[PDB]
RNA sequence: GUAUGUCUAAAGUUAUGCUCUUAUUUACUAACAA
RNA sequence: ACGAAUCUCUUUGCCUUUUGGCUUAGAUCAAGUGUAGUAUCUGUUCUUU
């Protein structure tokens, strides 16, 4: 799977996470003030943190699963064994 | 006592050698030898080549294989290394088969402990020294803090001494921004956001002060 | 359990009298040494100091007649118990962070400095304005010293994470301690055999040391779980306080017991004439007794 | 014994299962002695 | 039963602390003691759990 597909497929996913539940320009300054809902941005912030948190804890679990000497080697032998 | 090396391969010793081989590989025979207090480099390497290496085989020969062997003997007279290679076996074993066809613990535990210690210690002295200095440095820092904190409790405010800057252009990063590469100029307006973040920052500082 | 407001300014240095000790000596951060008793009727006899800075390390002699005192303005002062008119040491290089007198003869008297040079002062030698001999085998500020209780051997840890068993006056390290640990407060457990020299660390873990012989130093079991910026004292039990919250009683045999609330600060001590009574030293006139 | 690298070298910036006792090994280290 | 959300696991995908040069393998593999330290040994006794 390429990063082309994995992007669109992850795009499709977070659209399902959405599916759960004005422009004003001063052309002299060039400042395009898009006044939008402050509640929705907060809902993005919390959701995005939660998504990253979910992933963060996902590694933590997978790190705590278990012919080596030190932390790295064990994993390096695991990088060899997967092949 | 110092002495001339040799003897016989105790199973523990063999295991140790195997471990070493896994660690250091098949061409650093000195180090592996060193790991074994009894056995030499040459001895070790020979052993690995002859007995210990897993990509050898000691399974019995099929009738066809027997034929191949004895035929080789008939044709290549006692050039047993060559013969071994032809067979695809180690040579001593082949020879033995051919012949057949024709008719204390404290010390050991010491080296073990030492061995395991070594194998689980895989850094040059520079590394070890560096980590030592790091932990020492940390300790020093905490001691300094304890003094400073103690004085604060006592009522004397002491600012923490800077790191004695190594060179003229050495940087303290809390003075001012590291190399403020600013964001790309604003297409969408950013003013309210700037304010809010500023407030958040100042608030955080306040919290820290109170903390 | 029960309180007493002593020193309104933060830091304190609470200590009982020796063995047969009915008294509660304090000397806080408010540059004033004060005196209160174990009898609930807390009676105030204020030993006023003269020197400008706050008073830091206060300890008694074996006699219970004169107590030493250290401040930040290079000033150590000896103090007679009830009267308080007594020999004085106005002049030093800079603050001695910790000081202790001999547990067998009140005459000999060690002061330990920030410059890492330790100083004797006998009774006739305090009259001389001299030293029996200095020590200079610690290089960092020492802030920490206490005698092996027979009077002879003498220990002083330091800011560089090193402890030093000495003979009383020899000025030659019997033993420098290991490096990778850290140490702050040195206190000998009232150990029945009297083998043990305990000491608090920076890294939340009080240690134990076989002080007889002085060359012995293998810790048996370490007392973990007291986020340390403070102090600790023994009698069965060792009780030490932490930086953040509250005090910690610990079974000296197994290293685990109750964790009593303090209210911050932490300097624990035991009323040794009794079996079960503690003093906590909170910051800013919050001394708790049990 | 060195390169080398840290350290010190004084003036106050105006806030409210264990403990123990020992004896033995081995290793490493040691400009300390032989 | 279909739709959705939450949780756990399994299969795959992602390698997520996952080897960062070159030379003659870069070169050569020892004969030590006592004194001290340090650690590590092992025994050794007793205590109480």
């Amino acid at each position: 799977i390429s990063y082309d597909q994995l992007a669109k497929l992850s795009y499709e996913k977070t659209l399902r996470n959405l599916a759960t539940q004005k422009v004003q320009k001063d052309t002299k300054t060039g400042k395009i003030t898009i006044a939008d809902d402050d509640k929705l941005v907060n809902k993005l912030a919390v959701s995005l943190q939660s998504e990253s948190k979910k992933r963060y804890e996902a590694r933590k679990r997978q790190m705590q699963n278990a012919s080596f000497i030190n932390d790295k080697n064990k994993q390096f032998n695991e990088k060899l064994s997967r092949e | 006592p110092i002495y001339v090396k040799g003897g016989v391969w105790t199973n523990v010793e063999d295991q140790i050698l195997k471990a070493a081989v896994q660690k250091y590989g098949t061409h650093q025979w000195s180090k592996v030898a060193s790991l074994l207090q009894k056995k030499t480099a040459r001895q070790s390497e020979l052993r690995w080549n002859e007995y210990l290496n897993p990509k050898l085989n000691f399974t019995e020969f099929s009738k066809e294989e027997d034929a191949q062997l004895l035929d080789l003997a008939r044709e290549l007279p006692n050039q047993w290394r060559t013969i071994a290679d032809m067979m695809a076996r180690p040579a001593q074993v082949c020879v033995e088969r051919y012949n057949r066809l024709l008719e204390l613990e404290d010390e050991e535990k010491e080296m073990l402990a030492e061995a395991r210690a070594r194998l689980l210690n895989t850094q040059g002295k520079k590394a070890t020294r560096k980590i030592r200095e790091r932990m020492l440095e940390e300790s020093k820092r905490i001691a300094e803090l304890q003094k400073r904190r103690e004085l604060k409790q006592a009522g004397i405010n002491v600012a923490i001494k800077k790191p004695k800057k190594k060179y003229g252009t050495d940087i303290d990063y809390n003075e001012d921004i590291v190399y403020e590469q600013a964001p790309m100029p604003g297409i969408y307006d950013t003013s309210t956001e700037d304010r809010q973040i500023k407030k958040k920052f100042e608030q955080f500082e306040r919290k820290v002060n109170r903390k | 359990i029960r309180n007493y407001p002593g020193h309104p300014e933060g830091t304190t240095a609470l200590k009982f009298l020796p063995k047969t000790g009915h008294l509660i000596l304090s000397g806080g951060n408010d540059h004033t040494i004060k005196i209160w008793d174990f009898y609930h009727d807390y009676e105030c006899l204020r030993d006023f100091q003269g020197h400008n800075k706050p008073i830091k390390a206060l300890r008694f002699t074996e006699d219970c007649q004169s107590f030493l005192s250290s401040s930040f303005d290079r000033s150590v002062k000896i103090w007679d118990t009830e009267t308080g008119k007594v020999k004085t040491r106005l002049h030093l290089n800079s603050t001695p962070a910790d000081v202790e007198s001999r547990p067998t003869n009140p005459h000999e008297f060690i002061v330990g400095l920030s410059n890492s040079k330790i100083l004797h002062y006998d009774d006739r030698v305090s009259e001389n304005q001299g030293l029996v001999q200095t020590y200079d085998h610690h290089l960092s500020s020492i802030l920490a010293l206490k005698y092996f209780p027979d009077g002879s051997k003498f220990i002083s840890s330091s800011e560089d994470k090193t402890v030093r068993i000495w003979e009383n006056q020899i000025n030659v390290p019997i033993k420098q301690i290991s490096d990778t640990a850290q140490h702050s407060m040195p206190f000998l457990n009232v150990h029945p055999s009297q083998n043990y020299f305990c000491a608090q660390s920076m890294d939340n873990r009080i240690y134990s040391f076989s002080l007889k012989p002085k060359y012995k130093r293998h810790p048996k079991k370490i007392f973990k779980g007291h986020s340390s910026a403070g102090y600790g004292i023994s009698l069965r039990y060792i009780c030490s306080g932490d930086s953040k919250s509250r005090l910690f009683t610990w079974d000296w045999n197994t290293s685990r017991l109750l964790n009593n609330i303090n209210k911050p600060i932490t300097q624990v001590d035991w009323h040794p004439q009794e079996t079960s009574k503690v003093i906590c030293s909170g910051a800013a006139g919050k001394i708790y007794v049990c």
